[PDB]
């Protein structure tokens, strides 16, 4: 194989930019503002009742309800984690695709960021849009409090503010029991997070093509390299290693090209989502369904 | 030793990968198991080559209590240059209590930088940001009272190069019996022409739909004075 | 001024701070040169560009070097030391070798090409919306209220220098949603409500400049018994 050139450094090279963008599109997404806002410890908001998406300190992970039922709908495979090579040799007679992907130089990296510091960062953006409005993303946060701050929202949908300051009540019933069907409607549904799962399937199905392509014969007479060795001459065995190893190589190239096409596209999407939050969350966006359906007031 | 079930016609186990993975002894009819030795990868950490000749060792996916090795250099451990992360074992920088921004990555939540304390190459954990918190009541509020006026800049790439290959010159030189057998492979090079004559077209498309958007040259008075702003 | 009254703020405001505007300008204009002289690596993503093509044509190159199986990487070798039926066994080890880097090559600059458009529109739409006109969309031009935008081209790119306006010096104060007098409410027709501690003013929204409560700047437009928080002074004429 050393004389074939110098594809596997292409290779790691392109493996390599992808696992860096990957982590460049976590932090242009997560990581907008730098400075880390905290609740009141008075939850009054003349009110607005937002105990489902603020962080819950009961739990060890502060994790808010509605985000506890996100990563439990979520079947992940492999997490990055130390799948140590003392777990695999346990011998535990359940072979799972984990150990044999290991087995054959195939592994799995850790993100850059947990997601406790991504917890924190959409904390500290929700206490700054509660407690300060569209003010701290352009500059310091200005405290205001939050029933002149809806009522501003309205002017900017084109209504006065005595319609909300005459309506405050039932205005806050129905934001109240809006949220409260949010999580009914994300339990009940089974295929809302699609999208998510998918990203999930299609890189195990990659890394299980990958390893089971590995018994192929490509025109030779076995696919295991000792027999090859242990049973024909030197000189003629180099004849049928050569299939292997380039059988084995354009399933290498093949993997990778998939792998950096599937790259762009998540690329795309992370753009928008920044965009997005830039746009829905900091400020109040006049652009016809782009955050939502109907006239945007906040996010 | 092997917990397997074998039946007493069978002799062999493969996996998936069909490979072999379970073994009968010819001699004492017994089971056994077969696994690959210990193994891992090996990342290093370093400043410029400018600055100091000091580097860190980073072995990925490997328990620090399990470190004739293939490489045959050894970084040995003392009492406090071991460290263990969820991306794996460190060796030879400091675990320091403090926080700071990140400077090169190495795992979750987890960088390392070099630092004066004599220099030395430390680990953290990164720093978010720094912490505040805005006072809320409901019958107070701030406005500014002064302004200032920013300017910042961004940059974005707009075009490439344009390259042309000649796959006779590139292939075959100027051999006649390697084109004469080249020429019997199809259309492929077609293809390649085709694919770069694309790209070409592509890079002036581009430079021209960013900064041809007005047809008038307009001009600059000779007069440069507009209310004390310099221009 | 018709800019600062588009990001919402009177022109009287600019009016009488010309002087300071203008030297504020110039100042961060000033400070530009330096910022962009003393960083090492501002223009990182400019290089780039230049640094991915030479390398890929490098490689290509280096790539002609390999055997690929056969006994020897120079076809004048093969054809003088072989057997001419003998010889294609070897040739077409090269030129299969040979045809596999072009494509992988022609592979890799597609892609690039498609991620090189990507950018290419995104600067097309920042100079339409940014520098012909102004823009409403947060952070699209730059960080705080966009102003204005100025093009300059570069090596493979464009560069945008956007102004903004920044509030600072901010100050306490306490606020209420409506005035209550006669038995009736009053709202603000723009701007909010503020006490010093003894005395109510009407303001504007991002610069200090009270203002006598008077019904030439509010409306009234319903009663004094539903509004919470309501606040009872003295409305003049
Ligand atoms: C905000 O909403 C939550 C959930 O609807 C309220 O929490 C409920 O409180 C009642 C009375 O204390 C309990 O019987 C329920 O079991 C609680 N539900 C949950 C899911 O914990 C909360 O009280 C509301 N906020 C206020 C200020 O009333
Ligand atoms: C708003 O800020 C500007 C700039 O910070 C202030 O202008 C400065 O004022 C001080 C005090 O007179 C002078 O010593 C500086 O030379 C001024 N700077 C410039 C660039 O002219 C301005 O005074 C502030 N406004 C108020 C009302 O205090
Ligand atoms: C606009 O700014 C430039 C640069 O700050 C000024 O040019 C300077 O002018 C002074 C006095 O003539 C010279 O001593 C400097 O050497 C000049 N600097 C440069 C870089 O050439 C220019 O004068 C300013 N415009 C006006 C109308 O004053
Ligand atoms: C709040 O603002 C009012 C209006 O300016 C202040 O009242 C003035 O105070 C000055 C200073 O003594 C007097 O000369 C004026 O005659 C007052 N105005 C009137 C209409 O009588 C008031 O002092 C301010 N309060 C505070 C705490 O600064
Ligand atoms: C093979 O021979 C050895 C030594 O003579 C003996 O211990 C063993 O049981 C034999 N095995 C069989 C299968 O005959
Ligand atoms: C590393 O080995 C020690 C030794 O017992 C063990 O306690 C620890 O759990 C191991 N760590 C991992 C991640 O397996
Ligand atoms: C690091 O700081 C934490 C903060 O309380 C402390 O609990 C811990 O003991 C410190 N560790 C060392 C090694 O000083
Ligand atoms: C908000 O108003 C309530 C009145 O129900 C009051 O009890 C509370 O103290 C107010 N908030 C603050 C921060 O004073
Ligand atoms: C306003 O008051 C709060 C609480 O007293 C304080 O934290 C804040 O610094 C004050 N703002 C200014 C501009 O002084
Ligand atoms: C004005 O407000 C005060 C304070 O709440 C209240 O006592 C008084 O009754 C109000 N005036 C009228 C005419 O209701």
């Amino acid at each position: 194989l050393l004389q074939y050139g110098s594809f596997c450094t292409q290779l790691k090279r392109a493996l390599t930019g992808i696992a860096v963008e990957q982590d460049k599109n976590t932090q242009e997404v997560f990581a907008q503002v730098k400075q880390i806002y905290k609740t009141p410890p008075i939850k009054y908001f003349g009110g607005f009742n937002f105990s489902q998406i603020l962080p819950d300190p009961s739990k060890p992970s502060k994790r808010s309800p509605i985000e506890d039922l996100l990563f439990n709908k979520v079947t992940l495979a492999d997490a990055g984690f130390i799948k140590q090579y003392g777990d695999c040799l346990g011998d535990i007679a359940a072979r799972d695709l984990i150990c044999a992907q290991k087995f054959n130089g195939l592994t799995v990296l850790p993100p850059l960021l947990t997601d406790e510091m991504i917890a924190q960062y959409t904390s500290a953006l929700l206490a700054g849009t509660i407690t300060s409005g569209w003010t701290f993303g352009a500059g310091p946060a200005l405290q205001i409090p939050f029933p002149m701050q809806m009522a501003y929202r309205f002017n900017g949908i084109g209504v006065t503010q005595n319609v909300l300051y005459e309506n405050q009540k039932l205005i806050a019933n129905q934001f109240n029991s809006a949220i409260g069907k949010i999580q009914d409607s994300l339990s009940s549904t089974p295929s809302a997070l699609g999208k998510l799962q998918d990203v999930v399937n299609h890189n195990a199905q990659a890394l299980n093509t990958l390893v089971k392509q590995l018994s192929s014969k490509f025109g030779a007479i076995s696919s295991v390299l000792n027999d090859i060795l242990s049973r024909l001459d030197p000189p003629e065995a180099e004849v049928q290693i050569d299939r292997l190893i380039t059988g084995r190589l354009q399933s290498l190239q093949t993997y990778v090209t998939q792998q950096l096409i599937r790259a762009a596209e998540i690329r795309a999407s992370a753009n928008l989502a920044a965009t997005k939050m830039s746009e829905c969350v900091l400020g109040q966006s006049k652009r016809v369904d782009f955050c939502g359906k109907g006239y945007h007031l906040m996010s | 030793e092997s917990n397997k079930k074998f039946l007493p016609f069978q002799q062999f186990g493969r996996d998936i990968a069909d490979t072999t993975d379970a073994v009968r002894d010819p001699q004492t009819l017994e089971i056994l198991d077969i696994t690959p030795c210990s193994f891992g990868g090996v990342s290093v950490i370093t400043p410029g080559t400018n600055t100091s000749n000091q580097v860190a060792v980073l072995y990925q996916g490997v328990n620090c209590t399990e470190v004739q090795l293939t490489p045959t250099w050894r970084v040995y451990s003392t009492g406090s240059n071991v460290f263990q992360t969820r991306a794996g074992c460190l060796i030879g920088a400091e675990y320091v209590n403090n926080s700071y921004e990140c400077d090169i990555p190495i795992g979750a939540g987890i960088c390392a930088s070099y630092q004066t304390q004599s220099q030395s190459i430390i680990a953290y954990t990164m720093s978010l940001g720094a912490e505040n918190s805005v006072a809320y009541s409901n019958n107070s509020i701030a406005i500014p009272t002064n302004f200032t006026i920013s300017v910042t800049t961004e940059i974005l790439p707009v075009s490439m190069t344009k390259t042309s290959v000649d796959c006779t010159m590139y292939i075959c030189g100027d051999s006649t019996e390697c084109s004469n057998l080249l020429l019997q492979y199809g259309s492929f090079c077609t293809q390649l022409k085709r694919a770069l004559t694309g790209i070409a077209v592509e890079q002036d498309k581009n430079t021209q739909e960013v900064f041809a958007q007005v047809k008038q040259i307009y001009k600059t008075p000779p007069i440069k004075y507009f209310g004390g702003f310099n221009f | 001024a018709y800019r600062f009254n588009g990001i919402g703020v009177t022109q009287n405001v600019l009016y009488e701070n010309q002087k300071l505007i203008a030297n504020q300008f110039n100042s961060a204009i000033g400070k530009i040169q330096d910022s962009l002289s003393s960083t090492p690596s501002a223009l990182g993503k400019l290089q780039d560009v230049v640094n991915h093509n030479a390398q890929a044509l490098n490689t290509l190159v280096k790539q002609l070097s390999s055997k690929f199986g056969a006994i020897s990487s120079v076809l004048n070798d093969i054809l003088s030391r072989l057997d001419p039926p003998e010889a294609e066994v070897q040739i077409d080890r090269l030129i299969t070798g040979r045809l596999q880097s072009l494509q992988t090559y022609v592979t890799q600059q597609l892609i690039r090409a498609a991620e090189i458009r990507a950018s290419a529109n995104l600067a097309a739409t920042k100079m339409s919306e940014c520098v012909l006109g102004q823009s409403k969309r947060v952070d699209f031009c730059g960080k705080g209220y966009h102003l204005m935008s100025f093009p300059q081209s570069a090596p493979h790119g464009v560069v945008f220098l956007h102004v903004t306006y920044v509030p600072a010096q901010e100050k306490n104060f306490t606020t209420a949603p409506a005035i209550c007098h006669d038995g009736k409410a009053h709202f603000p027709r723009e701007g909010v409500f503020v006490s010093n501690g003894t005395h109510w003013f009407v303001t504007q929204r991002n610069f200090y400049e009270p203002q006598i409560i008077t019904t030439d700047n509010t409306f009234v437009s319903g009663n004094c018994d539903v509004v919470i928080g309501i606040v009872n002074n003295t409305v003049y004429d």
